[PDB]
C-alpha cells in the first residue's frame, strides 16, 4: 500500500495534487520511498516481465472517485516488446538487461501506483559501452537506444 | 500484490 510523502508540489493541473515522492511498504514490512525521475517496475500480464518506466510525475487525481494515486511515466519496452520483424534493425542480440527508451506519445502514459511493482535500477549506456554482466547477479537494467516504433536511435536529450 | 496495468493508446 501506498502514501504520500510530505506536502505537494506547487501546484500546475487543476484536480490533481502533484508529489515528489511516494511511500510503498511491502510485506517484508519495510517502507520504500520512490521518486520521480526513479525507474519503476510495472505490473503487466502475468505471463510476461514487468514493464518499466520512468516516472515523471506522481500526482492525486481528483478527476477520478474516487480520487487515486497516480503516476505519468516514461515508457521503456522490452526487445520482445518490439515487433518482430523490426528487431533486426538493431543489429545484435541484446541482452535480457538490456530495454529501450520508447520515444513515441501512442500509448498513454498514466498509471494507478498500484499497479507499481516496486523501484528497478535503470543505467544509461553509451552505445560503445558493455553491459555488465558483472556480478550482482544483477537486477539493474540497461539503456543504450531509443525505440520509436521505426528504428532505433540516441537517446533523448 | 500489484495490480494489473492496461497499457492503452491516444492521449499523446
Amino acid at each position: 500500500t501506498f502514501s504520500w510523502v510530505g506536502r505537494p508540489l506547487p501546484n500546475r493541473k487543476q484536480f490533481q495534487q502533484m508529489y515528489r515522492e511516494i511511500c510503498m511498504k511491502i510485506n517484508d514490512g519495510s517502507e520504500i520511498h520512490i521518486k520521480v525521475g526513479q525507474f519503476v517496475l510495472i505490473q503487466g500480464e502475468d505471463n510476461k516481465k514487468p514493464y518499466v518506466a520512468k516516472l515523471i510525475e506522481l500526482f492525486q487525481n481528483g478527476a477520478e472517485v474516487p480520487p487515486k494515486k497516480c503516476a505519468r511515466v516514461q515508457w521503456f519496452v522490452r526487445f520482445l516488446e518490439i515487433p518482430v520483424s523490426k528487431r533486426h534493425l538493431l543489429g545484435r542480440s541484446p541482452p535480457a538487461q538490456e530495454i529501450f527508451w520508447y520515444d513515441c506519445s501512442d500509448w498513454d502514459n498514466k498509471i494507478n501506483v498500484e499497479t507499481i511493482i516496486g523501484p528497478v535500477q535503470v543505467v544509461a549506456l553509451a552505445p560503445e559501452e558493455v553491459i555488465p554482466v558483472d556480478q550482482k547477479s544483477e537486477e539493474t537494467l540497461f539503456v543504450k537506444l531509443s525505440w520509436n516504433k521505426k528504428d532505433f536511435a540516441p537517446l533523448p536529450p | 500484490g500489484a495490480k494489473r496495468h492496461r497499457k492503452v493508446l491516444r492521449d499523446n
